[PDB]
């Protein structure tokens, strides 16, 4: 559910 | 920088505005910086990383808009690139987000401070305000998450210092977060650093000196609920700053 710095939730 | 005001680069002299040049020659925006002696920005590496070459940026100083000219703007190309030795990007967070870029113009000339151009002091070292001292952040980075553009105008906004503690807590970041991090968030969640605003000053008055306390690093999403934005704690890298820029 993935998480990158930055942008969304998940 | 979501919520906060729009405001300009005489309320934030030091504020950088870092470019790469493509290959076709559009330039685009990359990340902000802080100018900490008249040769010297510093910023973090994140943002160059993936292109680490120095001939390929340009930075601007004096400059309140993104994408048009700004009087009295100076424009610098990229002497060195200095990246944090210890940088690691793993599932959430950058460790040692940190790079000092020195400029010089294409005349050979470093910045000439002016009304619009000036440098923010370094604090002193391991020296940070309290957790909840409100502070400054400033960016041309998105407005809201979903936007697809940045905002032509420099923006800034105030976040409160959050204690390590609180960061830490399963609930917010948890391990993630170390001793060389800060974080700071609005009670509400609803200011923040965003996409395009890493590399940008946190600024805290300590004492009464404007001092660089944060460089904007990382966080999950904007201005979210239990996710606060995390900051390269400058006032932990002093001895790789002065090494680097006694030179
Ligand atoms: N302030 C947080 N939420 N950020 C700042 C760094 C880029 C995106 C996430």
């Amino acid at each position: 559910c993935p998480a990158y710095s930055x942008y969304l939730d998940c | 920088i979501i919520g906060g005001e729009f405001t300009t680069i005489e309320n934030q002299p030091w504020f950088a505005a870092i470019y790469r040049r493509h290959r076709g020659g559009s330039v685009t925006y990359v990340c902000g910086g802080s100018l900490i002696s008249p040769c010297w920005v510093i910023s973090a590496t994140h943002c160059f990383i993936d292109y680490p070459k120095k001939e390929d940026y340009i930075v601007y100083l004096g400059r309140s808009r993104l994408n048009s000219n700004t009087q009295g703007e100076m424009k610098f190309e990229v002497e060195n690139l200095i990246l944090h030795k210890d940088y690691s990007a793993d599932t959430l967070a950058y460790h040692n987000d940190i790079a000092l870029l020195k400029i010089r113009s294409k005349e050979g000339r470093c910045a000439q401070p002016s009304r619009t151009i000036q440098t923010i002091a370094l604090p002193s070292m391991y020296n940070d305000p309290q957790f909840g001292t409100s502070c400054e952040i400033t960016g041309f980075g998105k407005e809201q998450s979903t936007d697809y553009l940045y905002p032509e105008q420099l923006k800034m906004t105030v976040v409160k210092l959050i204690s390590h503690r609180e960061c830490q807590q399963p609930h917010y970041y948890g391990s993630e977060v170390t001793t060389k991090m800060l974080c700071a968030a609005d009670p509400q969640w609803k200011t923040d650093s965003c996409q395009g605003d890493s590399g940008g000053p946190l600024v805290c008055s300590l004492q009464g000196r404007m001092t660089l306390t944060g460089i904007v690093s990382w966080g999950r999403g904007c201005a979210l609920k239990d996710k606060p934005g995390v900051y390269t704690r400058v006032s932990h890298f002093l001895p790789w700053i002065r090494s680097h820029t006694k030179e």
